[PDB]
RNA sequence: AGCGUGUGCCUACCCUACGCCGGCAGGCGCGGGUAACCCGUUGAACCCCAUUCGUGAUGGGGAUCGGGGAUUGCAAUUAUUCCCCAUGAACGAGGAAUUCCCAGUAAGUGCGGGUCAUAAGCUUGCGUUGAUUAAGUCCCUGCCCUUUGUACACACCGCCCGU
């Protein structure tokens, strides 16, 4: 039974169904306006956005 | 018609001041005279604005302290009120010339300043200046008011009404002119 | 000599009795347990435990059958079973006494040594 | 430093009853505190004797508030 | 009325402890193990006693009647999610107790626990936390 | 009152007015918003007024612990969380020492966002009430410049003499 058995644990809540989608881990994820990375891909990739720091 | 500002029910006029070192830094008088005892602000910019402001409103403001006061500025002017009552139907006397003869008997007058290492005691006798001399007066009130009304029956209404009258008269049963007269002690003892 | 009582029914009467209504004759976590759903999704494991249990060895000492499956409530229909539950490193053979009833097998197998310092 | 710990009464005895009711209207200021401090007796006893006081008519309003009462004496005139 | 009225019990001898007599009755009787200051306001209630008389110039009548709606408050309308020991594990009835059976119970239940070899009954036995919170900060008042 | 946020790609998990049932935690058919439109005029808290309490480890304080009921999830036991009744410990303004701040500031008080299936004693923002003291000093802990002294330069937390 390993095909039943590889992967019948269920991801479908929890922190580890969702990823960053830069790098790909799983540590301080920001969820908020569906950006779903983590803090950061966010800071390096900031600019292009066109989140500036205004404040 | 403004005939008169009525502090409430009580008259801003005919009080008499009898120390002439505190003349223009006590303001009730035909200027500084409200119906209430809460302004609006700007009184703690400057470097001498705080002299114009009207006595009843710093005491007010100085009756708030030790953390869980702050900032009730309403129940400290009730107990004001609450306190001129007791104040005006105790003595017979107008409420407001009990607090202006009372901060000039509760005024220390001469000061002793610590010099030298930390920890050596060396105390060298200073005068105490006018502005200073009210400042402590209305700090040394609301203490002693405050000590006596904590774990008593006593409501601070009348508690901060005894406190007044004993400075008034200067019985020394008072814990502000108890303070007063051992600093005096104190600066005398060494000069 | 004393006669175990158990809400008010008997043993025999415990036994002789359905889920439906031993969802009342349980507490609130319980009754949210048994009532959450099938025990197929996951449950297959307590499925297939029940029938073990159901295999009868003869008038002697039951035999022992252990199992990874800390979450399982005890059944009155397993009164007087043995059986190890798994706490991580080895199977704690334990008799199921007709006083399991409202527990879990976690209740009953502990996982940390009670600690006994020495010096600092 | 004697501790001296206070055991207030629930209710009046005799000597209390008329001993208020001949010194209590008799004062400058009366508050349940300083009936309670005078005659040793709880604060919301003082409360209830100076309401029954105030329907008597033997003493009048000052002022009300939820924390303390004001009263005072009649006029000897 | 507020003089002082005859025969004015000082100490109540009720259910072999010491009750109060100049304690307000809503709160002289919470006094009693077992009994707090919520449901004693059902009780008065219940029965036909004001809640402005003091506990020491009650009589017998009226502490008797208070003693009942105690002992048996079931059929008093007193609602079955308002008691202390609801479904018992042994018997399964609705009861409120009063520091008797109370005592006893509580006592029976720490020894069926610890009979029955449940690590809530270990820890009581050991003389620790049982709810699942941090020992290593606090508890430092266990043992010298 | 003011910052906010709201149906998401694999990704399913949104914010909620309104009606009934139930003490409550909660449950079902119903309508809006992909947003200055709907929650929403965000009937927030502290405050204000009126009773009860009366110096008593007390109606302060809610730790510890027993029983019961709902929600999330495949799964709660080493109690996820919430609710109900009991249980009512220490603590009487805190030693030596030490932190932050000077105007809508400290402090009191609550509301949003982040983590979030279940979710704030933390953090970042926001609003309400709102002060005491001071317009100075180099004494302490340190910083900037000039002059001087040095057996130091891995730089005084350095180097070094003798039994």
């Amino acid at each position: 039974g390993h095909q039943q058995l590889y992967w019948s644990h269920p991801r479908k809540f929890g922190q580890g169904s969702r990823s960053c989608r830069v790098c790909s881990n799983r540590h301080g994820l920001i969820r908020k306006y569906g950006l779903n990375m983590c803090r950061q891909c966010f800071r390096q990739y900031a600019k292009d956005i066109g989140f500036i720091k205004l404040d | 018609t403004p005939d008169i500002k009525l502090f409430g029910k009580w008259s801003t006029d005919d009080v008499q001041i009898n120390d002439i070192s505190l003349q223009d830094y006590i303001a009730v008088k035909e200027k500084y005279a409200k119906y209430l005892p809460h302004s609006a602000g700007r009184y703690a910019a400057k470097r001498f604005r705080k002299a114009q402001c009207p006595i009843v409103e710093r005491l007010t403001n100085s009756m708030m302290m030790h953390g869980r006061n702050n900032g009730k500025k309403l129940m400290t002017v009730r107990i004001v009120k609450h306190a001129f009552e007791i104040i005006h139907l105790l003595t017979g006397e107008n409420p407001l010339q009990v607090l202006v003869n009372a901060i000039i008997n509760s005024g220390p007058r001469e000061d002793s300043t610590r010099i030298g290492r930390a920890g050596t005691v060396r105390r060298q006798a200073v005068d105490v200046s006018p502005l200073r001399r009210v400042n402590q007066a209305i700090w040394l009130l609301c203490t002693g008011a405050r000590e006596a009304a904590f774990r008593n029956i006593k409501t601070i209404a009348e508690c901060l009404a005894d406190e007044l009258i004993n400075a008034a008269k200067g019985s020394s049963n008072s814990y502000a002119i108890k303070k007063k007269d051992e600093l005096e002690r104190v600066a005398k003892s060494n000069r | 000599f004393r006669k175990f009582t158990y809400r008010g029914v008997d043993l025999d009467q415990l036994l002789d009795m359905s889920y439906e209504q031993l969802m009342q004759l349980y507490s609130a976590r319980q009754r949210r347990r048994l009532s959450r759903g099938l025990r197929r999704k996951q449950h297959s494991l307590l499925k297939r435990l029940r029938k073990a249990k159901k295999e009868a060895p003869p008038m002697e000492k039951p035999e022992v059958v252990k199992t990874h499956l800390r979450d399982m409530i005890i059944l009155p229909e397993m009164v007087g079973s043995m059986v190890g539950v798994y706490n991580g490193k080895t199977f704690n053979q334990v008799e199921i006494k007709p006083e399991m009833i409202g527990h879990y097998l976690g209740e009953f197998s502990i996982t940390y040594k009670p600690v006994k310092h020495g010096r600092p | 430093k004697v501790r001296d710990k206070l055991n207030n009464l629930v209710l009046f005895d005799k000597a209390t009853y008329d001993k208020l009711c001949k010194e209590v209207p008799n004062y400058k200021l009366i508050t349940p505190a300083v009936v309670s401090e005078r005659l040793k007796i709880r604060g919301s006893l003082a409360r209830a004797a100076l309401q029954e006081l105030l329907s008597k008519g033997l003493i009048k309003l000052v002022s009300k508030h939820r924390a303390q009462v004001i009263y005072t004496r009649n006029t000897k005139g | 009325s507020l003089v002082i009225p005859e025969k004015f019990q000082h100490i109540l001898r009720v259910l072999n402890t010491n009750i109060d007599g100049r304690r307000k009755i809503a709160f002289a009787i919470t006094a009693i193990k077992g009994v707090g200051r919520r449901y004693a306001h059902v009780v008065l209630r219940k029965a036909d006693i004001d809640l402005t008389k003091r506990a020491g110039e009650l009589t017998e009548d009226e502490v008797e009647r208070v003693i009942t709606i105690m002992q048996n408050p079931r059929q008093y309308k007193i609602p079955d999610w308002f008691l202390n020991r609801q479904k018992d594990v042994k018997d399964g009835k609705y009861s409120q107790v009063l520091a008797n059976g109370l005592d006893n119970k509580l006592r029976e239940d720490l020894e069926r626990l610890k009979k029955i070899r449940a690590h809530r009954g270990l820890r009581h036995f050991w003389g620790l936390r049982v709810r699942g919170q941090h020992t290593k900060t606090t508890g430092r008042r266990g043992r010298t």
